[PDB]
């Protein structure tokens, strides 16, 4: 089952304030009107930056797993959002065939942990996410909103893990998964410095002209 | 004009430029400290036959306190002076903690021989970090053995007294740097042409209060044509405007 990624998925690329200006930038963005896969979890590739989104009312989705082999041979990222204390770890975890957590199973044999991080809690409400791995910096952009329409994405954390991440899996009824691509946009900055509109410069010749 | 006679007119000869009066350096505020609070800071040391190796990462390491501390009997560093570590950065640091005798303190060195260096903790011939040693007679003077295994005759009554030894081994290429010294901050001065350094962003100009509502995540603002027009202050989160300090032709 596929759905259209209407125009969602635009984020501030550089943590730099600008106002009342049109800025053209190149980064891994989700191209406009691309196909987004809809799932109802199996292991999925992570190739170069993955756009996530879910709508629930009871925080049913509770965590992620990131890694390369998921067989304790390498350090693997583990995110387990608790009720009030979200936990991020990087350990040589052994992952279950179908890890799930209200009883948990994925966090057994926690040995040779190389990174631990604790933060503020996350999660009729659509909760999106963006994950990118750049030069050992793992970057998460997020925003929860009350998929048609436009909304910009602010960053949350930047974890200097430096681990080679290739696949992922989600911990648990339905969710969306897109893939980023190295496409250039034109970003419109409001007087308050918030991105209001954008133009996919390779979408169509009119947008090519607008960017030019 | 390269002449001794100047005809009537207006000529441009030089340029006026105000110079900065002082430099202001500011950086992200002090955060979690490296848990140096736990090894010599500790209650009991493991024996040298089963010395401990603790990893320390993702923290700021102030070597000034330990270097100024006079409680260390020996402090031998290789490579860089102990006062420059506040500038240097590393990927990881490991602490090798054990108890030995003073006569055995000579064994902690590259390319050394002896019972310890041959049957026990042996240092590599390559780059070493820093070794710290002190006499621990008061606290540790048959519970301690050395690797076939023999016990020390630690009698509470100079080379046979217990010495506790910690070796600081530095990993400097394994990953992006996460353990570094601090960054001493300075007071900020406004309405003067100053030479500033905000969280790694450099330049000169005059700093004034600004009414630009930045977003909580951006750190510095930049006007059209890629010029820094404002930055936000660390340690006050205030948003301060930058204006080039006056110049022009003469
Ligand atoms: C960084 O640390 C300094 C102090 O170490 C903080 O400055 C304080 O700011 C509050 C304002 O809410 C003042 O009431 C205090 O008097 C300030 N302390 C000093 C010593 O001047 C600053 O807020 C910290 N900033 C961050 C981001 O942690
Ligand atoms: C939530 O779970 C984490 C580990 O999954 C734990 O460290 C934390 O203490 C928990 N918070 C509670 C029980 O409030
Ligand atoms: C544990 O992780 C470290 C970090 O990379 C690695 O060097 C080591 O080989 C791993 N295994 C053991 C037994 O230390
Ligand atoms: C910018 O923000 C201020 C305060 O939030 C608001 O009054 C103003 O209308 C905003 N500018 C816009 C929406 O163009």
């Amino acid at each position: 089952a596929y759905t259209n990624s209407f125009t969602r998925g635009v984020y501030y690329p550089d943590k730099v304030f600008r106002s009342s200006v049109l800025h053209s930038t190149q980064d891994l963005f989700l191209p406009f009107f691309s196909n987004v896969t809809w799932f109802h979890n199996p292991v999925l590739p992570f190739n170069d930056g993955v756009y996530f989104a879910s709508t629930e009312k009871s925080n049913i989705i509770r965590g992620w797993i990131f890694g390369t082999t998921l067989d304790s041979k390498t350090q693997s990222l583990l995110i387990v959002n608790n009720a009030t204390n979200v936990v991020i770890k990087v350990c040589e975890f052994q992952f279950c065939n179908d890890p799930f957590l209200s009883e948990f199973r994925v966090y057994s044999s926690a040995n040779n942990c190389t990174f631990e991080y604790v933060s503020q809690p996350f999660l009729k409400n659509l909760r999106e996410f963006v994950f990118k791995n750049i030069d050992g910096y793992f970057k998460i952009y997020s925003k929860h909103t009350p998929p048609q329409g436009f909304s910009a994405l602010e960053p949350l954390v930047d974890l200097p893990i430096g681990i080679n991440i290739t696949r992922f899996q989600t911990l648990l009824a339905a969710y969306y998964v897109g893939y980023l691509q190295p496409r250039t946009f034109l970003l419109k900055y409001n007087e308050n410095g918030t991105i209001t509109d954008a133009v996919d410069c390779a979408l169509d010749p009119l947008s090519e002209t607008k960017c030019t | 004009l390269k002449s001794f006679t100047v005809e009537k007119g207006i000529y441009q000869t030089s340029n006026f430029r105000v110079q900065p009066t002082e430099s202001i350096v500011r950086f992200p505020n002090i955060t979690n400290l490296c848990p140096f609070g736990e090894v010599f800071n500790a209650t009991r040391f493991a024996s040298v036959y089963a010395w401990n190796r603790k990893r320390i990462s993702n923290c700021v390491a102030d070597y000034s306190v330990l270097y100024n501390s006079a409680s260390f009997s020996t402090f031998k560093c290789y490579g860089v002076s102990p006062t420059k570590l506040n500038d240097l950065c590393f990927t990881n640091v490991y602490a090798d903690s054990f108890v030995i005798r003073g006569d055995e303190v000579r064994q902690i060195a590259p390319g050394q021989t002896g019972k310890i260096a041959d049957y026990n903790y042996k240092l590599p011939d390559d780059f070493t970090g820093c070794v710290i040693a002190w006499n621990s007679n008061n606290l540790d003077s048959y519970n301690y053995l050395y690797r076939p295994l023999q016990s020390y005759g630690f009698q509470p009554t100079v080379g046979y007294q217990p010495y506790r030894v910690v070796v600081l081994s530095f990993e400097l290429l394994h990953a992006p740097a996460t353990v570094c010294g601090p960054k001493k901050s300075t007071n900020l001065v406004k309405n003067k042409c100053v030479n500033f350094n905000f969280n790694g962003l450099t330049g000169t100009g005059v700093l004034t209060e600004s009414n630009k509502k930045f977003l909580p995540f951006q750190q510095f603002g930049r006007d059209i044509a890629d010029t820094t027009d404002a930055v936000r202050d660390p340690q006050t989160l205030e948003i301060l405007d930058i204006t080039p300090c006056s110049f022009g032709g003469v």
